[PDB]
RNA sequence: AACUGCGAAUGGCUCAUUAAAUCAGUUAUGGUUCCUUUGGUCGCUCGCCACUUGGAUAACUGUGGUAAUUCUAGA
RNA sequence: CGAUCGCACGCCCCCCGUGGCGGCGACGACCCAUUCGAACGUCUGCCCUAUCAACUUUCGAUGGUAGUCGCCGUGCCUACCAU
RNA sequence: CAUGGUAAUCCUGCUCAGUACGAGAGGAACCGCAGGUUCAGACAUUUGGUGUAUGUGCUUGGCUGAGGAGCCAAUGGGGCGA
C-alpha cells in the first residue's frame, strides 16, 4: 500500500509506502474526509492528525 | 533474466549494417556490382528497394495472409508501387511478374499487430496486400532491371505423403 | 518537521488576477497605485535575457 | 512502454537494431526464455510473469506446448550509460532495437527455422545443462553457419541441474 | 475471553448450559462431539499413538467462543450486550419506579 | 469474530447462526432464524412487524464548521516581500497615493500644453 | 491448490434444473454424476460445483436428443460453507460444458456458487455474480 | 494548451418497415413552436462597492493508481 | 429592467486642474415582427385477394361533459355518461 | 484377563514434473500435502425435520344472554415454535 500525503500549508506532497498492516489498522474501517490520528505510524508521526481525502483501489 | 540477455545480445550480435555486408553475397543472386546488390550491402533507406519474403502468416480472416520478410535496402512505405517478383522470374521474362501497390505495412508484435506508414531497410515488416499475387515466397523491388534473391536450402524435403479426399465427395 | 513534507514551503505559480484579490491580498481600501503593487513573476532562463512578466489585471 | 512509430524513429538510425532468432533443440525452453525478454521489455507490449507470452499466438499450440509456426515480435529499451560504455559496436543513443523470432526446433526441421534465419543476422542457440548439445541444436546451428549467422549461447534450465539432479558445483 | 474478544463473559451461555447447570471450576474445550448425555462423567486419556501428522501438533489460537443462549435461537452473547441493545423495558422501568 | 451481519428484522448475526440467502437476481440476503426467512419468504413488510427494528424505528419506539486561510509565497513577491507590501499602512499608501495624484495632475496639464 | 469440500448434494439422479447458459437449451435433466461409485439403491446426487451428464428437456432441437456433460452452479438445497454460513439459491440451475469444464455458451445468468466458480475457472469467467 | 461560445439534428448511405399509412396536388393553423438572419425595444417602473461586487474550477506545477480506454484522484 | 470587449481618439473647462462629456462598432438580451422551417390537420387519389362478409366495442371502439398531459386542436389519457 | 468378537476402504487434486523414458508425439513413480467415496462409531453447537410444551398469535361453524374469558368439531384448520 502506498500513501499519498500532501500538506497544503506547505505544498510538498510526497509518496509513503506502508507494509506493516499495523500501521493501516488506524486508517481501517473509516471514511473519506475523516480526520484520524496518524501516531501509529511510528514515532515520526505522533502530533499528526491526517484527513483521508480519498485513494484509488487495487485496479485503479 | 531479459536484462542479462539483453545486454549480451546487444555487445555481441549484430546490426544489420554490419551483417548485410558479409550477408549480400548469400542471399542475392544478382552480381555484387549491381546496384541493387550494392544497395543491400550499404543499408540505405533511400536506393534500390529490396525486400524478401520468407513467410506468409495468415490474417485474422481465412482467406488472406501477411506477407512477412525483410528488407534489405530501400524504404517500404504504404501505398507505393512495386514489383512483385516470384521465386520462377527472370528479369528478361514477363512470367511472374506484377506492379501491385501494397495496402500497408504491420509490425507484429507476437499477439499483437501494429500498422506503421513506413518500415526502413534493416528491419522485419509485415506486408498487406501480397499473398494473392505471390505464393510461398518472393521479392519486392523498386528496380527494373533487378535480380531475384537465393532462394532458401531446406535441410529437410517433403519426404511422408498422405492422400486426402473430402467425406462429402462433391467439395 | 517530517523530511521533505512539512517543510520547505515552495510558491504559488501564480498571484492574484482580479484587482479585487489583489487589494485583498496587499490590503488595498482603494485607489492607491494598483497597477503597480501587482505581482511580477521574473522569468530568467539562462539561454534567455532576463526580465519579468506582469499579468493582465481585470475588472 | 512508447508508441509505436517510435520503432519507426527508433529504426532510421541503424547500428542500434538486433535481427535475432532463437534456435534450439525441443522442449529447451527457448520460448519460456524469450517470454522472460517479453515480460521485462516491450514497447508496446505488456510486462506480465505468467509463464506463456507472445511466443505461440494459436491455439493447439499452447495447448500442448509446441511452437509450430515462427513468430516475430519487435521490442524497445533504452540501456544505461555503462551498458553504452560495455558495448563495442557502433552507438547511436540508447534507444535500441530488438527484431526477436523464435521458431520451430523440431526435429522435423521445420522449414520456418530456415525462414526465420534468412530474415535474422544473429542467433541466440538456446541448450539445457543436463541434456547437453541434442541433436536438433546442431542441426539449427549447422542452418546458422551455413546463412553466416552470428551464435550466441544460453545454458537454459539450470534449475533441474541444482534440484533435479543435485549437482555439486566442480561437476556443474 | 480470548485476545480478539476481550469481553468479560465466562463460557456459560445466557440461560447457562442447558440439562447441566452452571460451569464454575476449570474445563476442557475439545473438538467436536463427546458420546454420553449431558452431565454424563467422561474419562480422558492420553494418546496411545505418536502425534505427527499435521492435524495434530497444530496451535489453535481460538478469535471468538459463542455464547448465545442455547435454550432456543439465542441472540446475545451476554447479559450487558441484551440489555444495551433492547432498552429498558416495563419490568426495569417499575423496578426503577420503586428504587426511586 | 468474523463481519457482523444484519438481518430481515434488522438483529446482529453472529458467525455460525441463520442462514444464507443468495437470490437469482443476484441480491444476497441473510436471516437470524427461520422466523425471520419465513416472513421475508413470504413477502411480509418488516415495518408492520412489532419486533423488528425497522417497526421500531418507523415508530420511533425506545429512542465542524470552520474557515482557516494560510497565508503562502508566491513567484515573484515571497512572504516577507507582500508583508512589506501590505504594511505600508503608515503613511506610505498615503504618498503613493498623492504622488499619483501629482503625476495624474503633471500629465493632464502636459496633454493641455501638446493639444494646445 | 485446494480441493473442494463436501457439501450437501440434494440434487439426485431425475432432478431438471434450470440452464443459465446462453446455449439455448431451457433446463437440463440429470441422468448421472461423475466420480460417483455408488451403492446400492442409492442414487447418485450432485451438488453446486459437480460435474453431471445431463439431457435437455425444453431447447432448440439440435440440443434436445443428446447427453451433454453439465457442470451444477446453483443449488436449492442449503449447504454449509466451512465459515458457519448455510447458503442457499433460488433455484437448481447448471451450465453446458465439455468434457475439459469450457462452456458451450458464452454468458451465466444470475450468480454462481464460489465452491463452482473457484472449482472451474472457465465458468468463473463467465459468471456474473459469485455468491 | 485549456475554459467559454457555436456546430456536431446538415450532409452521406440504404429501402427493411410502411397499403388512406407514406406520398402527390389543395387548403388551414383565428389550434402551435421556431437557433440564426433582418427590423422594432433596452433612462417607459419613482424603488458606506457602482470609478465595477463574491466564490469556484480549468489550463499550469507537483504526488500518484491501473495491464488496459479520449480512465482519472488527492494537493 | 447591459458590472462585457475593440478602434482611431477628441470637446468642456467657469466650478477650475481632475474630473465631466463625446463617434465607429462587436457581444448581449424579456417581448413583437420577418426568414428558415417544423408539427398536426382539410378535400381527393393507391397493387393483388371473398379458398377474407361482417368488423370495432371487457383492454377507447363512436360521441358528450369536466379535467390531466402536450408547444398546440383532438379519446392523447382519466372519471362519469350515451350506444 | 482366560476366552469370544473385531474394521476400516478406495479414489481424486497439488507437488514430484513437462521430470525419468522417448528422435518426436507423448509421458510416469517414491516422499510430502489437501480433500473426497464406501463403511463404522458417535453427536445435536449450528442448518434442517418433527412438534398435542395442545406454548403463543390468527381464523371457520356452533355454544356459554353480550363483553371479557373460554369450550366443542375423534389433534377443527393454519403461522411461528422451546
Ligand atoms: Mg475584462
Ligand atoms: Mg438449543
Ligand atoms: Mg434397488
Ligand atoms: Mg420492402
Ligand atoms: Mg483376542
Ligand atoms: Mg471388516
Ligand atoms: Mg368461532
Ligand atoms: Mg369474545
Ligand atoms: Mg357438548
Ligand atoms: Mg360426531
Ligand atoms: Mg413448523
Amino acid at each position: 500500500m502506498k500513501l499519498n500525503i500532501s500538506f497544503p500549508a506547505t505544498g510538498c506532497q510526497k509518496l509513503i509506502e506502508v507494509d506493516d498492516e499495523r500501521k493501516l489498522r488506524t486508517f481501517y474501517e473509516k471514511r473519506m474526509a475523516t480526520e484520524v490520528a496518524a501516531d501509529a505510524l511510528g514515532e515520526e508521526w505522533k502530533g499528526y492528525v491526517v484527513r483521508i481525502s480519498g485513494g484509488n483501489d487495487k485496479q485503479g | 533474466a531479459g536484462d542479462a540477455l539483453l545486454q549480451m545480445i546487444t555487445i555481441h550480435l549484430p546490426s544489420p549494417v554490419t551483417a548485410q555486408k558479409y550477408r549480400c553475397e548469400l542471399l542475392y543472386e544478382g552480381p555484387p556490382d549491381d546496384e541493387a546488390a550494392m544497395g543491400i550491402k550499404s543499408c540505405d533507406p533511400k536506393g534500390p528497394l529490396m525486400m524478401y519474403i520468407s513467410k506468409m502468416v495468415p490474417t485474422s480472416d481465412k482467406g488472406r495472409f501477411y506477407a512477412f520478410g525483410r528488407v534489405f535496402s530501400g524504404l517500404v512505405s504504404t501505398g507505393l508501387k512495386v514489383r512483385i517478383m516470384g521465386p520462377n522470374y527472370t528479369p528478361g521474362k514477363k512470367e511472374d511478374l506484377y506492379l501491385k501497390p501494397i495496402q500497408r505495412t504491420i509490425l507484429m508484435m507476437g499477439r499483437y499487430v501494429e500498422p506503421i506508414e513506413d518500415v526502413p531497410c534493416g528491419n522485419i515488416v509485415g506486408l498487406v496486400g501480397v499473398d494473392q499475387f505471390l505464393v510461398k515466397t518472393g521479392t519486392i523491388t523498386t528496380f527494373e532491371h533487378a535480380h531475384n534473391m537465393r532462394v532458401m536450402k531446406f535441410s529437410v524435403s517433403p519426404v511422408v505423403r498422405v492422400a486426402v479426399e473430402a467425406k462429402n465427395p462433391a467439395d | 518537521d517530517i523530511p521533505g513534507l512539512t517543510d520547505t514551503t515552495v510558491p504559488r505559480r501564480l498571484g492574484p488576477k482580479r484587482a479585487s484579490r489583489i487589494r485583498k491580498l496587499f490590503n488595498l481600501s482603494k485607489e492607491d497605485d494598483v497597477r503597480q503593487y501587482v505581482v511580477r513573476k521574473p522569468l530568467n532562463k539562462e539561454g534567455k535575457k532576463p526580465r519579468t512578466k506582469a499579468p493582465k489585471i481585470q475588472r | 512502454n512508447f508508441t509505436v512509430d517510435q520503432i519507426r524513429a527508433i529504426m532510421d538510425k541503424k547500428a542500434n537494431i538486433r535481427n535475432m532468432s532463437v534456435i534450439a533443440h525441443v522442449d529447451h525452453g527457448k520460448s519460456t526464455l524469450t517470454d522472460s525478454l517479453v515480460c521485462k521489455a516491450g514497447i508496446i507490449a505488456s510486462a506480465r510473469a505468467g509463464e506463456t507470452r507472445f511466443t505461440d499466438t494459436r491455439k493447439d499450440e499452447q495447448e500442448r506446448c509446441i511452437t509450430i509456426k515462427s513468430t516475430a515480435i519487435s521490442l524497445f529499451y533504452e540501456l544505461s550509460e555503462n551498458d553504452l560504455n560495455f558495448i563495442k559496436q557502433s552507438k547511436d543513443g540508447a534507444g535500441f532495437l530488438i527484431n526477436l523470432i523464435d521458431s520451430p526446433g523440431h526435429v522435423d526441421f521445420s522449414s520456418e527455422v530456415t525462414a526465420a534465419l534468412r530474415v535474422t543476422d544473429g542467433a541466440l542457440v538456446v541448450v539445457d545443462c543436463v541434456s547437453g548439445v541434442c541433436v536438433q541444436t546442431e542441426t539449427v546451428l549447422r542452418q546458422a553457419i551455413a546463412e553466416r549467422i552470428k551464435p550466441v549461447l544460453m545454458m537454459n534450465k539450470m534449475d533441474r541441474a541444482l534440484l533435479e539432479l543435485q549437482l555439486e558445483p566442480e561437476e556443474l | 475471553s480470548t485476545d480478539y474478544d476481550l469481553s468479560d463473559k465466562s463460557i456459560n451461555p445466557l440461560g447457562g448450559f442447558v440439562h447441566y447447570g452452571e460451569v464454575t471450576n476449570d474445563f476442557v474445550m475439545l473438538k467436536g462431539c463427546v458420546v454420553g448425555t449431558k452431565k454424563r462423567v467422561l474419562t480422558l486419556r492420553k494418546s496411545l499413538l505418536v502425534q505427527t501428522k499435521r492435524r495434530a501438533l497444530e496451535k489453535i489460537d481460538l478469535k471468538f467462543i459463542d455464547t448465545t443462549s442455547k435454550f432456543g435461537h439465542g441472540r446475545f452473547q451476554t447479559m450487558e450486550e441484551k440489555k444495551a441493545f433492547m432498552g429498558p423495558l416495563k419490568k426495569d422501568r417499575i423496578a426503577k419506579e420503586e428504587g426511586a | 469474530m468474523k463481519v457482523e451481519l444484519c438481518s430481515f428484522s434488522g438483529y446482529k448475526i453472529y458467525p455460525g447462526h441463520g442462514r444464507r440467502y443468495a437470490r437469482t437476481d443476484g441480491k444476497v440476503f441473510q436471516f437470524l432464524n427461520a422466523k425471520c426467512e419465513s416472513a421475508f419468504l413470504s413477502k411480509r413488510n418488516p415495518r408492520q412487524i412489532n419486533w423488528t427494528v425497522l417497526y421500531r424505528r418507523k415508530h420511533k419506539k425506545g429512542q465542524t464548521r470552520r474557515a482557516v486561510k494560510f497565508q503562502r509565497a508566491i513567484t515573484g513577491a515571497s512572504l516577507a516581500d507582500i508583508m512589506a507590501k501590505r504594511n505600508q499602512k503608515p503613511e506610505v499608501r498615503k504618498a503613493q497615493r498623492e504622488q499619483a495624484i501629482r503625476a495624474a495632475k503633471e500629465a493632464k496639464k502636459a496633454k493641455q500644453a501638446s493639444k494646445k | 491448490s485446494g480441493a473442494k469440500f463436501r457439501i450437501s448434494l440434494g440434487l439426485p439422479v431425475g432432478a431438471v434444473i434450470n440452464c443459465a447458459d446462453n446455449t439455448g437449451a431451457k433446463n437440463l435433466y440429470i441422468i448421472s454424476v461423475k466420480g460417483i461409485k455408488g451403492r446400492l439403491n442409492r442414487l447418485p446426487a450432485a451438488g453446486v460445483g459437480d460435474m453431471v451428464m445431463a439431457t435437455v428437456k425444453k431447447g432448440k432441437p439440435e440440443l434436445r436428443k443428446k447427453v451433454h456433460p453439465a457442470v451444477v452452479i446453483r443449488q436449492r438445497k442449503s449447504y454449509r460453507r466451512k465459515d458457519g454460513v448455510f447458503l442457499y439459491f433460488e433455484d437448481n440451475a447448471g451450465v453446458i460444458v465439455n468434457n475439459k469444464g469450457e462452456m458451450k455458451g458464452s454468458a451465466i445468468t444470475g450468480p454462481v456458487a464460489k465452491e463452482c466458480a473457484d472449482l472451474w475457472p472457465r465458468i468463473a469467467s463467465n459468471a456474473g455474480s459469485i455468491a
